[PDB]
DNA sequence: AAAA
DNA sequence: AAAAA
DNA sequence: AAAA
DNA sequence: AAAAA
DNA sequence: AAAA
DNA sequence: AAAAA
């Protein structure tokens, strides 16, 4: 009888509830929405962040941080998504991806794992461009795993590993760094117009493998931009930085009068402005808890170096401002340190003067309930900067709701032309 | 000491019904 | 008087029945009474027959690998007995397969267990906390009582076992709250 | 036994929903002004359907009125709604230091305005505690169904509002749920796009202590829509008052024509 | 020092008379020594005597069904003692039947409880949870003391028992409060 | 109760980068 | 912390009299 | 031009 | 946006 | 005159 | 003077 | 006329 | 009247 063929503007509230729970220093995913072209979207949270109960009073505060990022579909399928929408009712089916038999198989992904063991694609791709694009070292390879089945236990449960907060170790100049550079002069002669090139072609190679090793950085060098479209990589709407604080709790008992335990409860706001939707697609929200990097056995460069020379300690701006890096090794950080090859890295030529490290005394070592590395941070370069979460498991007691645990309400409003739902089953 | 994220499921409804069950339910 | 709300060992809410078998005890090989299962179990015997030989028995349950936590505590009630003296003690036993098991792989972890011991009747209500985490992926951690004795006597022992892992805890009626 | 709050699956379509409607055409010709009186009854069936049910419904539809002595319904005088909110309690023992304990404590007032009783009857009042209907094991709807079509996915306003309603089983929410005859209901074309679910991590699954429904609402429709309370049993400390209490004092004033106990008492 | 005023098993305040009586142990009909009544109990024997066979004995109380709460405390404290060794052990038993029984249902569960036994004497001060809800509508759950053989010797015991049911609890003198 | 000496490692950077690992890395 | 619904069993009295036992009795 |  | 507000 |  | 102050 |  | 006041 009577077709409909447009719709009016509703507002239509998409608000609801998250329990979430993780680890130290892993990314992972805690609120989705999917989104269509032409939607007006507006995004707000409030909750209340906890960690495990500590075996000691509070000491050091951790660091939290909220991100969003708009995703089109276009970025996940691309020809197939153009030909999908083109094609109309009669279109192919999208294709799909294989996951586990648990039900915790796609924590990461915010999800409970379905029990057909299927899933659409586009979260598990979207959280794949996100990681590659922000959150990885620049110099280490992607991450391209086809299906979240793919995945082992820890990555899959939990999230990927980040990078640890920037520090002398944890953020080296990247292995492609070299402290020498050839030319082929003649046996009694040399080209000086020619050594003028060689200078000008060593100028471009430093600058892409300490400022430009992405493609929008080269375009930006030269004064131009890119759009997201451009390298196909994700929107980031918002970010949000806080710390997490709490009280203490006294024992009053014959055993426990003296002793007391440190517990962690922040409130936190993520808003998010207001956001024109271009094309279909999905809007995720993840979280990350990290603590600094304190060391026990950690000691200044000076110190371990032990035989100084001129060059290690005048600070004269004419040596410091005109030599190739050093190459150094963890032994000259760090007690019980290394000295071969893969513990070996580079650095500014007298960065031991622009920063100084934190002390530890040696009456907290090995002491239950304070977050720190005990010893070193172990492994080749790409282990070393990487944040391992098993290290901090003396600072917590055990629990199921792992390390950290969180409880928000997202405030979800979008204007979206779709008709009522009386329209829906009102045949005329 | 939590008001928003422990009262309630989701946001306040301003816009069309979305529930029809035959009447009134309670 | 008040009333103690707080044990050792909480008991399952059903047990096995009653049944009659003959093992074997072994020291590479040791046999397991009952097919294990999840979590905790209890069992009773009637006539319990064991012939001379060396080694030990168990009573094995497999562990629950849900709630993902290390270190856990498991429990055990025994009153075993019987007519004769057989010279035997026992401990908790730790050990993993990758396959649901009939006997005790030879490498495994023992721990203390204090309990009662006057002729032949043995009697404990102790407990103890184990690490749940396998060692090799894809196995599947094993935990129970162990009889050992390094000459058993030949004869039939008759008497009750119960095994519990604390992974969840169990509420009960208190008047005053 | 009360409903549950709504959601998707606790507030379905009602069972008589039909998704085709036959006519009875001839071999090789149609009438099709008959065809217009087709849709016109079937108008008229989708009324009753989804909004009239009961006949104080459809005397509304006309625009008229019936008063509660027509369909001998109970009047209603007054509704109260609030929240229940309470504080935490902390362990200072060597055991329990660092664990809390909650407990929920909430003053309220109910006020009736002044009423004329015009017969003689009695006046009630009734009490209801719930909980909001969440579950662990419950994802979005795109996510159980696996391979999208357009239909699913474009969110076209023609297909949208055009469509007969879509039936669609527990397994396409639930963990586990099913999908024969008894798992089967219908939902609206489109619904997915006009709210989202919560999520439960995994961690908190058969956790003691938090308000859930383990895993999938069981049964039929009818065992799904109404409340169980057995489920709520591991939340609660084993106690002879139940899960909830209360204490009131009900303040209640009246007018009456009746003589004094004096009078009643004294023959002269 | 101070009084513990915490103990398991508070104890009822009136106790039955002393009594004599024979019983014949059984696997499946196990008889009851005293009618079942409500809740608490507290017997005393001169002389009990057993013959020989193979099975059970037991002292059964029966449940209060009021304040309705499945998970529920069940206490115990017994003497048993005699002049030879009679072979046996003991644990908890819990079974239900439609009406008042003078033994005990083929299938019943049996809980762990750890106690001291010598020679032939028997002490134990336990406690157990047990579920108070029956299983089929219409029933009356029983709980209480088995005392269990694979083969009984002939002979005669003495001693106390007592059951308990904690539905509510008792207020002692505190001088300090 | 404790804001200063629990809150960062360090103080307020004011001055050059001290790092470069060839990108943005969060 | 509770006023109304712990102190008394009933509300004011402003009306005829109730009770007549044979005088005063406190 | 760099604190890219 | 790690570095008291 | 009562709500004495 | 039992009936929130 | 519907957000009945 | 489930959706902070």
């Amino acid at each position: 009888s009577n077709v409909q063929t447009s719709a009016q503007r509703d507002r239509i509230d998409l608000s609801h509830l998250g329990f979430l729970s993780g680890q130290i220093g892993r990314l992972k995913t805690v609120s989705f929405s999917p989104v269509i072209a032409g939607d007006s979207f507006e995004l707000d949270a409030v909750g209340a962040l906890r960690l495990s109960p500590l075996r000691r009073g509070l000491a050091i505060d951790s660091n939290v941080d909220y991100f969003t990022f708009y995703i089109p579909y276009r970025h996940v399928y691309g020809q197939t998504w153009i030909d999908f929408m083109k094609d109309g009712v009669n279109a192919t089916p999208l294709p799909t991806v294989t996951t586990g038999i648990d039900m915790d198989q796609t924590a990461y992904l915010g999800t409970v794992n379905p029990t057909s063991g299927i899933m659409p694609k586009f979260l598990h791709q979207s959280y794949l461009n996100i990681y590659n694009n922000y959150f990885k070292a620049p110099w280490m390879p992607d991450r391209t795993e086809a299906n979240p089945s793919n995945l082992n236990d820890a990555d899959s449960r939990y999230g990927f590993r980040c990078c640890h907060l920037k520090t002398i170790w944890s953020a080296p100049l990247p292995p492609q760094t070299e402290i020498a550079r050839e030319m082929t002069t003649g046996s009694t002669t040399i080209d000086i117009m020619g050594l003028q090139s060689a200078y000008a072609k060593l100028h471009t190679d430093q600058e892409r493998d300490y400022f430009m090793q992405r493609y929008r950085d080269v375009i930006s060098s030269f004064g131009g931009k890119t759009s997201y479209d451009a390298d196909n990589r994700p929107l980031l709407l918002m970010r949000s930085n806080f710390w997490a604080s709490g009280y203490d709790v006294d024992g009053t008992d014959q055993t426990s009068l003296g002793q007391f335990s440190g517990r962690v409860q922040q409130t936190f706001k993520h808003a998010v402005p207001r956001f024109f939707v271009p094309e279909h697609g999905v809007i995720m929200t993840l979280a990350l808890v990290r603590f600094p990097p304190t060391c026990t056995e950690e000691h200044h460069y000076l110190i371990g170096k032990g035989s100084l020379t001129y060059t290690d300690l005048a600070g004269d701006p004419t040596l410091v401002g005109n030599l190739p890096p050093r190459e150094i090794a963890m032994e000259n950080l760090f007690r019980s340190g290394g000295t071969g090859t893969d513990q070996k890295f580079k650095v500014a030529e007298s960065i031991w003067y622009r920063y100084h490290p934190s002390y530890v005394d040696s009456a907290y070592h090995l002491l239950e309930g304070f977050p720190f590395l005990q010893g070193r941070p172990a492994g080749n370069m790409t282990e070393r900067v990487l944040i391992d979460h098993t290290k901090y498991d003396s600072c917590f007691q055990s629990t199921q709701l792992g390390q950290w645990n969180a409880q928000a309400k997202f405030n979800v409003s979008v204007y979206r032309s779709i008709p009522t739902v009386r329209d829906s089953i009102m045949t005329s | 000491m939590a008001k928003s994220y422990r009262r309630g499921s989701s946001g306040k409804k301003k816009g069309s019904r979305l529930w029809y069950v035959g009447g009134s339910q309670f | 008087m008040f009333q103690e709300f707080v044990s050792k060992h909480n008991s399952p809410f059903t047990s096995l029945p009653m049944v009659s078998k003959s093992v074997t005890p072994s020291v590479t090989a040791a046999p397991i009474l009952s097919t294990p299962r999840n979590q905790q179990v209890t069992e009773s015997f009637l006539d319990l027959t064991i012939a001379t030989a060396a080694g030990g028995i168990a009573s094995i349950i497999s562990v629950d690998p849900s709630a993902k936590a290390d270190n856990q505590v498991f429990s055990v009630c025994a009153h075993l007995t019987g007519a004769a003296d057989l010279k035997y003690w026992a401990a908790l036993v730790r050990f993993e397969s990758a396959t649901v098991p009939t006997t005790v792989t030879p490498t495994f972890d023992l721990f203390p267990i204090a309990g009662t011991y006057s002729n032949g009747t043995y009697i404990v209500k102790d407990c103890a906390t184990i690490k749940t985490f396998p060692n090799v992926a894809g196995n599947t951690v094993y935990v129970g009582l162990m009889l050992f004795s390094n000459s058993w006597v030949a004869g039939k022992l008759t008497g009750i076992i119960s095994i519990n892992q604390v992974r969840t805890e169990i509420t009960t009626l208190q008047p005053l709250k």
